[PDB]
Parts: structure tokens; sequence; C-alpha cells
């Protein structure tokens, strides 16, 4: 426990999705580690600075519509 | 030359009275104290009575503070 709101981990079966560049999402590999922080751009990346991959919900139904990969904003 | 701002004149059957009095003159003065408010200005007090803004306190923000070099001190 490091208190650190930007820190995240998978309890259970999964891994994070991170793609080595924001333009190519397809590009991605899996990772455990959580040592997210913010970017020049507002982006959550990684300690190698690879963006990390995620949905995009719709702004009142709950459930996320695409289930494409994006880098998180 | 003086302009005379005397909009809240009123007339009722209250004896003469001078309520308010407000000019924007000023005389020479000595640094009485100084003290700082919540939004960083820097306030100071003389010997006529004005209460001159010296200035704020400049702050700085980083969009990714974890990649701020280290400098001394």
């Amino acid at each position: 426990y490091t208190n650190n709101p930007m820190d995240l981990r998978v309890s259970g079966t999964g891994f994070f999705a991170v793609a080595k560049e924001r333009l190519t999402p397809q590009q991605n590999e899996l990772t455990r580690n959580g040592a997210f922080h913010l970017n020049k751009e507002n982006y959550m990346v990684t300690a190698n600075d690879e963006f990390l991959l995620g949905y995009q919900v719709d702004p009142s139904s709950g459930e996320v519509s695409s289930y494409e990969p994006q880098p998180i904003n | 030359t003086l302009n005379f701002g005397l909009g809240s004149a009123t007339q009722f059957a209250a004896p003469f009275e001078l309520t308010k009095f407000d000019e924007d003159g000023a005389t020479t003065g000595f640094l009485t104290k100084v003290d700082f408010d919540e939004n960083g200005s820097v306030m100071g007090t003389y010997s006529n009575g004005e209460n001159v803004t010296l200035g704020r306190v400049a702050l700085v923000r980083v969009p990714n503070e974890q990649g701020l070099d280290k400098k001394g001190g």
C-alpha cells in the first residue's frame, strides 16, 4: 500500500494493456505493475512512458459502447 | 479638479446628517504592517491610511510533476 491514487493493482485474473505509441493502440503488451502517472499530455503512462489502454464509456449509460482500446486522457 | 459624487444623497424627516464622506487623496507615509491574504496578494498599510496592494505571489503548475528535473536546494 502506497496511498498513491495513481497506483493500480489487478486482484484476480487479468493484465493491464499498455501501448508503445499513442497513435497505435493495436501494438500493445500486457503488464501487471501499476506505477502510473500523467505525462505532459495528461495521459496515464507507465514508467517507460507507455500509454495505458482504456475504453470509452457512454455519458449516461454505464455500459461501455465500443470495446476498442484507446489511450486514457 | 474635483469630481463630486452625491448619488446616495437623500431627503427625509431625519435631521441633517453626514452619513458618508470618501476621498481619493493621500499623503506621504511609512510602511506600517504587511499581511498576506488567501489570494496570495501581499497587502501593506501605510501611515496615511492607503491599503496599497504590493502584488501577488506567482504559482506555477506543470502537467507532469514526476518529470521535473531536480536541482540543488
